[PDB]
């Protein structure tokens, strides 16, 4: 659950693995966007050895599922910039779109 | 006259309450002191802690406040009962409100506090006001005077007053009050008032009014009392023509703009008798 | 009693959460197995893995905890040998071979 | 507000100064004479407190949000000062924050301010104007209320109205407490702006480009706390960076009980006991019942569940209510290198040396520990302390036998004499009044030796690594080893079927 998640990130029941909140899986198909907390877009989390570990959908939580070890001996995430884009064109409908 | 009892240190710490930081860095001081009725007569440890900002000694058996002038930062006072038959001071910059309610004090003299916004003098030796300046006391918006030996309202030279409170005094007849237009509020319960001569509507503010427990026994004051401004709610029962209650009958039809005596807010029939009268009276006199 | 207490629990919590229980529930034995959780082996016996480089589900009707985590043996001998020296065996320092 | 979200350590001057009178400090005695004499708190100790609080241990382990440096020194110290001490720090803040709002309306959040009097609680002009609060239900009354029926509309507002006439009665009484304090006022709010705007603004540009602006968090006053709180644990994520750990005592909920158990009955119990969750039961940590900070200074205890906690969600027993305090501030440097480990205190019984004194010499290589040699160290030394008993007996008996015989008699004189050396009989078939008292101390002598040696060793723990051959068995002598409880860890005993012959 969430509230347990939270409650062992707190009291510190388990370690947050150094993805933090990236999903693994992506991260190591090679992708670079956060993804983001929504209704229809929940945190997966799951537990395993005394590591935290976060993705984003039930097909990349089932590849986890399947092999962590995979996804760890990946390299490590590293901070970045946030994004800054513009975008200009005719009347709003299409750039709006 | 009392026991000798002036200030001591351990009282001192037992007072002093809470620790705020002042000044400009983080330096730091203590903003309040517990000292009600320890009978003290002296006070003059105080003549250090002066960054101070409220104290209680009410009924101390303190003769004196000479101290207080040089207790720069107080801004907060309870010394009711205390032994002073004036408290006549230094204009304090820094004091917003106080107390000196059952004192000795005979007279409105001597005080000029400009951040005072309001002070409290019930039960004191009092009669008439002995000298007011807003000029000086900048912020007093409201003060209270409750079983003192008010005779009459003279020299109330205060624009700034919110309210005031005269109930369980002498008082006969309105002066100098006719001016404040500002002025919301007079509380004039159990006192000698004998007419009310339509006393000046230019107070325009004073929504609120009571004069119950007086000496008003024409009912015709009523008249001269439509021309009123908004005062919302009205106090006058125990007066000698309040013995016939079309006296609040009466009142109402004689002022459409007041909306409240004594225990009634007038009722939509209440209001519709009224009017009805009203109206009538309007056309006869029209007729007239 | 822990067990059963924790399934307790569970099989409230079941109730109140989620279906997905109900195609789950056939069998309560299996169930109550299934949840447990088990050493660096899961189902198998470490000892025979270390020795021979072997692998073989240890007995589940064998019981023995650490650090949390439940372990079988593939033999009684091997449980006995096994407690004398737990952490011997265990993947201290990479994961199993 | 921030601390409160992280639930971190913090510098907080205020904080300083009630930790300091509650602690009944020496330093806070100073506080109090400073306090009752009518005097100020120097902004400059103040300043120097802050700095102990900062240096800390407890704070060193959970590290810290700080705020209350640096202030409007320039009027006397520098404020530089104070950017310099940051600087200084072995602690410099990796995640650095700012509000940003305009002057006017920093000024008019200001200008929203009271306090309540004789409890000083300081208020929001959403509180302590009834004419802001009537405002804020007229924006109340003016939303309709979508989601919702005009039968919930008509029941909450007539219970609001209710709520808001009764806060309208009590603020009237906070009227009676309500001030504005002589800095609140715009003109006194205006300078200290205007100064810190100068001066701190000036220095804080600084201090702002030495950093890295990717942790840099900004931040609009404009605004509800709420948001930025919210904002900053978002930004706290993006960071990856955790709260230390933080201790959770472990005490029944309201309870004290006899956990005098089983060990094992007593961990199970502990460890379901205060749980959020089934099957996540806290972890044993590697010492069971043991006192890790007893341990650490190198005396086996173990603590009560009532001074028995969890961390890192590791379990953790504690000797006292002390332990468990000290424990509080940092558990760090008793767990981190060379970890918690034990001292040698041991005995072994058997014959003669046959190895025996060899084993002894290993373990203690093994252990960087000590070995005693009860004959050649102890018994030399209490041998010569019953020597020195005998030769007082001795010139006592000689003295006052001398005294009252000459009551010139000498030591010649045969009664003398009769009397000294059957006293002297009796005084050998007597002892010192106690010898095993003595033999004790000795043990307590040499281990203090052991003591400081080990502290000399890297992982340096206060006591001694020490252990005894030769000691003589007697069970009363024994006995006395447990009511001064200068006991071993450990003995070893030494058996054959038939090494007795081989």
């Amino acid at each position: 659950s969430s509230h347990l998640a939270h409650k062992m990130l707190s009291y510190t029941y388990k370690h947050m693995s150094s993805f933090g909140y990236w999903d693994p899986v992506k991260l190591s198909e090679g992708e670079t966007i956060k993804p983001v907390e929504n209704a229809e877009n929940p945190l997966n989390p799951v537990i395993h050895r005394h590591y935290i570990y976060f993705l984003s959908n039930k097909q990349t939580k089932e590849k986890f599922m399947m092999n962590p070890i995979k996804y760890i001996r990946q390299p490590k995430p590293k901070a970045t910039m946030p994004v800054r884009i513009m975008i200009v064109g005719p009347p709003k409908s299409g750039k709006t779109t | 006259e009392w026991l000798p009892t002036p200030i001591t240190e351990a009282m001192m710490k037992e007072g002093l309450s809470l620790l705020c930081k002042i000044g400009s860095g983080l330096a730091h001081a203590y903003i309040k002191l517990e000292a009600k009725d320890r009978d003290l007569t002296d006070i003059s440890l105080l003549r250090s802690y002066i960054h101070l900002r409220y104290v209680d000694i009410s009924e101390n058996h303190i003769t004196d406040i000479s101290p207080l002038n040089s207790l720069t930062h107080l801004l907060w006072l309870k010394a009711d009962g205390n032994q002073l038959r004036s408290a006549r001071m230094n204009e304090l910059p820094y004091l917003q409100i106080a107390s000196f309610s059952y004192n000795q004090i005979i007279d409105t003299e001597g005080i000029f506090h400009p951040r005072l916004g309001s002070l409290d003098l019930k039960g004191n030796r009092i009669h008439q006001v002995t000298g007011l300046d807003p000029e000086r006391l900048s912020s007093l918006h409201t003060l209270e005077l409750r079983g003192n030996q008010l005779e009459s309202t003279k020299g109330i030279y205060l624009p700034k007053l919110k309210n005031l409170y005269l109930a369980q005094n002498l008082l006969k007849k309105v002066e100098g009050l006719e001016n404040l237009s500002n002025l919301t509020t007079l509380h004039l319960r159990d006192n000698q008032i004998e007419t009310l001569n339509g006393f000046s509507q230019e107070m325009k503010s004073l929504q609120y009014l009571n004069l119950r427990s007086n000496m008003i026994s024409d009912l015709a004051e009523l008249a001269k009392l439509r021309d009123l401004p908004k005062l919302r709610a009205l106090v006058l029962l125990d007066n000698p023509c309040a013995d016939e209650t079309d006296y609040r009958q009466e009142a109402l039809v004689q002022m459409a703009h007041l909306e409240r005596l004594d225990k009634e807010f007038y009722e939509d029939d209440d209001r519709a008798e009224a009017e009805e009268i009203r109206q009538r009276l309007k056309e006869e006199q029209d007729q007239d | 009693e822990e067990e059963a207490e924790d399934y307790q629990a569970e099989t409230e919590i079941d109730e109140e959460q989620e279906e997905e229980e109900e195609e789950e529930e056939e069998g309560e034995e299996k169930i109550k197995e299934k949840r447990r959780h088990m050493g660096d082996t899961k189902h198998f016996c470490p000892v025979v893995l270390k020795e021979n480089f072997v692998l073989q589900p240890g007995n589940p009707d064998e019981a023995v905890k650490y650090r949390e985590k439940i372990y079988y043996f593939s033999s009684t001998e091997a449980k006995e040998k096994f407690l004398e020296h737990p952490e011997d065996y265990v993947s201290q320092n990479e994961p199993l071979k | 507000n921030i601390a409160q979200a992280w639930k971190c350590i913090r510098v907080e001057a205020l904080s300083v100064l009630e930790e300091h009178i509650a602690a009944e400090k020496e330093t806070g005695a100073m506080l109090q004479s400073l306090l009752v004499s009518g005097h100020s708190i120097p902004d400059e100790l103040v300043t120097k407190l802050i700095l102990e609080k900062i240096k800390s241990p407890e704070v060193a382990h959970f590290g810290y949000i700080l705020t209350e440096m640096p202030s409007l020194a320039q009027d006397n110290m520098t404020s530089l000062k104070q950017i310099e001490l940051v600087k200084n720090l072995e602690l410099q803040p990796d995640i650095i924050i700012n509000i940003k709002c305009s002057d006017y309306d920093l000024c008019q959040r200001t200008c929203g301010q009271r306090q309540h009097s004789t409890t000083g609680y300081v208020y929001t002009r959403e509180q302590w104007d009834p004419e802001i609060i009537e405002s804020r239900r007229r924006k109340k009354r003016d939303f309709p209320k979508e989601g919702k029926s005009e039968e919930e509309e008509e029941e909450e507002e007539q219970e609001e109205e209710e709520a808001f006439i009764a806060e309208m009665q009590m603020v009237a009484e906070i009227l009676q407490h309500l001030v504005q304090r002589p800095e609140d006022y715009l003109e006194n709010v205006e300078i200290t702006v205007k100064l810190y705007k100068e001066l701190l603004l000036s220095a804080l540009e600084e201090v702002m480009a030495e950093h890295n602006p990717q942790y840099l968090i900004e931040l609009d006053g404009n605004k509800s706390p709420e948001e930025l709180f919210m904002t900053v644990i978002e930004r706290l994520k993006y960071l990856n960076v955790r709260r230390a750990a933080v201790i959770t005592k472990l005490q029944g909920t309201e309870e004290e009980m006899t956990d005098i158990i089983d060990t094992e009955e007593l961990f199970r119990t502990v460890s379901s006991y205060k749980l959020i969750a089934p099957r996540y039961r806290w972890y044993r940590s590697k010492w069971a019942r043991s006192c890790p900070v007893s341990l650490k200074d190198g005396n086996i205890y173990s603590g009560a569940a009532d001074y028995t906690v969890s961390f890192l969600g590791k379990m953790y027993c504690l000797s006292s209510e002390e332990t468990l305090k000290l424990f509080s501030l940092n558990p760090r440097p008793f767990l981190l290198p060379p970890m918690p480990l034990p001292p040698c205190k041991v005995f072994i019984f058997g014959p003669e040396h046959i190895g025996k004194t060899t084993l002894a010499n290993l373990i203690a290589e093994h252990f960087k520990a000590k070995v005693i040699d009860y004959a050649k160290l102890v018994q030399p030394r209490f041998d010569s302390a019953r020597e020195k008993l005998i030769k007082d007996t001795i010139t006592e008996a000689t003295n006052t036998a001398i005294k009252v015989v000459q009551q010139e008699v000498t030591e010649n004189h045969p009664e003398v004499f009769a009397i000294l050396e059957d006293t002297l009989r009796h005084a050998k078939e007597l002892n010192f009044e106690q010898p095993h008292d003595k033999q004790a101390e000795i043990l307590e002598e040499v281990i203090k030796e052991t003591e400081d040696n080990k502290n000399r060793f890297p992982g340096a723990p206060k006591h001694g690594g020490w252990i005894v051959e030769n000691f003589p068995l007697v069970r009363e002598l024994w006995l006395s080893l447990i009511e001064k409880a200068l006991l071993p860890d450990l003995v070893v005993y030494l058996s054959d079927a038939e090494s007795n012959g081989k």
